[PDB]
């Protein structure tokens, strides 16, 4: 009765499904919202008002986070939550800036903590977690924004840390990134480079061997923001290029078929500022070797509305799974717009 | 590191590194009151007292922005500071203060 | 453990049972309310505030739909929901007016969409759905309000569209049809004509053969609003008559006995404006061939209150079913007055 | 798994247990509050605002009846509710004054109605009901307050009325009767007289023979309000005496032991007005034949608070039952002070 | 399916875990908050606001709103824990010199106990410890400035069974905080208002139903106000100077396979209630050892007030976590809850 990957439900294109807008209707102040779905329910996690008021809350998806509906979990500024198969797991970090401390909340009782190593800032995905076979996988980093912030993978089971994974290769900057089960054997991520490169460092995780390799994506569509013009960086794939300063988390979600894997992406429509979302797709191939452009597949949010932090996640169906992608919008309380894969034809 | 230098009639606010595409530039004169700002998308904002008299032009290639005066008034005599504040809290770089002219 | 038709519980005449009036008492703005009853509970559905703002909600019947109690289900403007036997199913339509699309919410995961064909307006019953043997039957139409709006049936199982039904006969305008299980082999409906006829077009569905036929209700009682004087339309029974412009949704519910079927109708007391409700009954006979007048059987709402769209539904008892009929009253938030069949005697 | 009487838990004297005061802390306006306890929970029933708006509500006992915490049930002005063994049963009366109507809510689907006979005023206990062996017994009267208001006993099973009982003897006025299970063989009641007698007419019900007999209490402690001086009525037990005008419902509860039955009563401390509550007890004996004085056993409410409508009930324990008596306090929203038999000693 | 003691989950040092601060956001007025955790849920009990005070309970993690709180009883002294299948409650009410204790078991009220010294009646104002269907509590009766003898009660299935009379120096004992030291012994940590500036130590033997009260021989005088540490000469039972006044103290166990540790807390300030800080000791006999406590962290700095503290345990699936909490006031109460997790140093 655990959690295992399966095949995705049939479909061709994303369609709008829902939105939660507490600004319209005692709403809280929430930021960095992320959603993980268990076998029976989904919770809309968030962070309320770094300071000592930063708490991790959760309301059932579909419900606006009121004061009486929101259950507090922990005092942290960087959250993560998923379902190992039987009950909920949570991760959060707080403390002093230079000496931060990670926390685990499993079932109802607090279990374990982990300390910092590079002694600058310790932080996690700020999104959901991916757990397979009772071994739940997370990513944490420690270092500087303008320096080196090397990342580590965590292997937690029943609320207890088991193993740490050290990536190999170009590992000089990685932070703030969603992940998804590409397959049973290989698990991917899509991350953010703040200073060096205006691209997304692509991480490959193997659950069987517990090894990580980080390579930059060779495609022409530079998904990060701010970005230069597409296809303006010459040379090999690992060339950082110009205007690599700055970054933002980007959506990323899989599409599991019988004998083929498709990949959805997203980015900002604007080149420099964060005004509006758009969705761009690629079918199959090697991310580390293919420089072909992503196929445009719709306008996600119009340019008159702000497209901030986005996430990627899955909702569990009876016999399959649905890949759904969501976006946060700000105004400083946040709304969410949640889009799922559904039907066929063309996106409106 | 990265610093801002002012040499300005023509003004030049030269910067090092790659802060020209992520930080919001401004001009402050000397109380401390707004003069001129630009963004990284081309949008230009100016103070109410200085409508239609300031022209701002940037150069992404070599990391220096320009400012030009027309019909100078005696009331404009001040020391002008070019700064590089970051509009986003998610960006972990601070504002840098130039020496000014 | 599915949903099947059964016999109706004994009784003679309808009696007042409940009313939910948020206007007396933060209540939302609700319009087009309907209720579908599961094996153990009933929810008072609604549509909160035809633009993108409109959402579908649901609170348990008996509860005033507050902000805390309301569960947001989807973003649509035309709702439908029922229980196939195990868990809830919902339908709603959103998009551009000329190129809208249908949506399905099954369990917690989104499944499928259906597009437009006449490319003018897409809409559904704005009422409940009837589901037998896991094969749930719905109605959508596409076309012009003042022109031709051809209608179709749906056959959805486990949340997936399976089969489509094309009705035969006079189909030139048909929408907003309230339907009930007349029998195991036949499902009927009661529709509304906007432009042509001041009557209700009668639909018959056959679950075995998936064939639909649309004919006009042949009686002298003109159930629609606005209407002419009763019995003023001469000639053959398919004669349209005068003052066929305008229309309103009408309540309609069956009464299943061992060897006899009766029908309960409702209509506005006023000839022109939508003010006041009644109840008019007929025992047996063929609606397509009988021109006999409806038997007056009570006054539902006095002439001091407005009667907007009504609906018909069934509440599930342990061993039988109770045919109840409900009315919506407005002032611009709506109430809901719910009448059930109980006892004997005469309606007060 | 039904509701059967058992022996009462050991205990000597009542002690204060709880109070619900919505006035201190949007609380509703409630009057005639009563409570019935099922196998696992107790619901604090009440009636909100003989107009055409009054509804029957229910909150879990211990909770302040807010607008969100209260589920509506029905639209009546006289409520009664108890647990037949598996689910809840409700009774209420509505309609016009002269042509009133009673109606039942069972499970979630409404079942049955019964009409008036004396065609003046229809009403019920305005308190809880007693159900044994799936046959729930209620008491309903019809007539005039200043004239003759004969009472009937109603035997409802699974939401359907089975049999009616016509009492034998002096039945010229009987209303607002509070009842409890004296034993399996006999159910008793305690009533109120409005105009004739300043005493409480005692009713004995037999479940096996379905026969009712109504006589007056022969004891010297006149339990009604207003009342004359104690022992001022000469002659036999049935002498109505003077100052029989007016009346109020009085608390009454049994106490089931292995080989002995004790009775708790209550009455207003004042002789004329509704102000002050006390408790007066008698051990065994025949109420229809004994003129012995009641044994004073404490003060329920001090001299500075008003004591309105009172009731008696039982809370279900795992292995026995606890006889509790409550009192409603007014100011025009009502509170509820609940006292239970608890330990030994003397009442504070 | 009942409650039994087990071994504590591994961990070296406490870390901050949660805080509930209703003052920041219709919150009630709560005082003396305590938490007892059942097999599946933790309840944050409290006393709302002279013949009106009620015992409430909200699920731990939530904030006590008017809608979210269920009232239980009308008392001014709280106690609740889980006997194995359902909840148990204790409260005390009545006239001050003639008070009454009452029990709420499951959903139906069961039993009462009267006063004996007929001056003041009160209980722990904290949780209860229940083993094998026999739940054990404390009643004290008497004067604050005189003699207030204490008793231990045995309640099973909501009914009072047996009473325990302690032996020894019993002239003042109240507001005792307790925990399962072992299967055969329950300890407590108490407060002396008038006589001693230390904490009287109680040992309860569940097998024989005997109690003994002795004083703490260590130099760390945990009470507030306190004199300088190690300023009391002679034996362990010498009360010394400035025995007037007192406060409740945190106390929680740490059960290992072959060793028992003890966690204490006390005020950082020597005189007034301002700031908490953990102090620990590993093993030894409290009644005979006079060695100093091991300083092991700072809970609350001197800029925030440290009022009543409690000690409790959250039930994990395979073990238990010893967590300690503190009440902070402003007169609405905010609760900060620390648990034992990981290793290293307390921040
Ligand atoms: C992965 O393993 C699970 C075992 O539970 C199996 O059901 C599934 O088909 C496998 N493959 C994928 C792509 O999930
Ligand atoms: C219809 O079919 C169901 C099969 O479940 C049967 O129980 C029922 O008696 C049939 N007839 C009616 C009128 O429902
Ligand atoms: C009445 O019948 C029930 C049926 O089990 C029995 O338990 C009870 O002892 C009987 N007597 C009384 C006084 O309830
Ligand atoms: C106490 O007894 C229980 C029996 O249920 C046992 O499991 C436990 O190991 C014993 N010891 C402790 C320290 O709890």
């Amino acid at each position: 009765e655990w959690t295992y990957p399966r095949l995705s439900c049939p479909g061709s294109t994303f369609q709008k499904a829902l939105l939660i807008s507490p600004h319209r209707f005692a709403p809280l102040i929430i930021r960095e919202p992320f959603v993980a779905c268990g076998p029976n329910e989904c919770k809309h996690f968030a962070l309320t008002h770094r300071n000592k008021l930063r708490h991790l809350i959760s309301v059932k998806l579909g419900k606006i986070p009121t004061v009486e509906n929101s259950i507090f979990h922990m005092a942290a500024w960087s959250g993560s939550a998923c379902h190992d198969g039987k009950e909920w797991t949570y991760i959060g970090v707080d403390g002093p800036d230079n000496n931060a401390l990670l926390k685990v909340k499993y079932g109802e009782a607090y279990t374990d903590t982990y300390h910092s190593y590079a002694n600058n800032i310790l932080r996690t995905q700020e999104s959901a977690c991916n757990c397979i076979g009772g071994n739940c996988y997370l990513m944490i980093t420690d270092g500087s924004a303008s320096g080196v912030s090397e990342c580590r993978f965590l292997k937690i089971r029943e609320g207890r840390i088991i193993k740490e994974i050290f990536p190999t290769g170009r590992v000089k900057h990685t932070e703030e990134c969603t992940c998804g089960f590409a397959s049973n054997k290989t698990i991917e991520c899509a991350c953010r480079d703040n200073r060096y490169t205006a691209k997304r460092p692509f991480v490959k995780l193997n659950v069987e061997t517990d090894t990580a390799e980080i390579r930059l994506m060779c495609t022409d569509t530079y998904l990060d923001t701010p970005r230069p013009n597409d296809g303006s960086i010459t040379g090999p794939c690992e060339s950082d290029g110009d205007k690599g300063s700055g970054g933002i988390k980007g959506g990323f979600v899989h599409q599991r078929m019988k004998s083929k894997i498709g990949r959805w992406y997203s980015r900002t429509m604007s080149k420099t500022e964060r005004m509006g979302m758009g969705l761009y797709v690629k079918y199959g191939g090697d991310p580390w070797a293919d420089s072909d452009a992503l196929t445009f597949s719709g306008v996600m949010v119009s340019m008159k509305e702000p497209g901030w932090y986005s996430f990627g996640f899955e909702i569990k169906d009876k016999k399959c799974d649905v890949p759904c992608i969501g976006i946060e919008m700000v105004h400083h309380s946040a709304a969410t717009a949640i889009y799922c894969l559904m039907g066929s034809g063309q996106l409106l | 590191d990265v610093q801002l230098v002012e040499s300005g009639l023509r003004l030049s606010c030269a910067a090092s590194g790659d802060i020209f595409s992520t930080h919001i530039m401004g001009w402050y004169r000397q109380q401390r009151e707004l003069v001129a700002t630009i963004d990284t998308d081309g949008s230009t904002n100016y103070a109410d007292s200085v409508k239609g008299r300031f022209t701002i032009s940037r150069d992404n290639a070599k990391n220096t922005v320009y400012l030009q005066m027309n019909s100078l008034r005696p009331e404009d005599t001040a020391v002008y500071y070019c700064n590089a504040e970051s509009a986003y809290s998610d960006y972990r770089l601070p504002d840098y203060w130039g020496q000014g002219t």
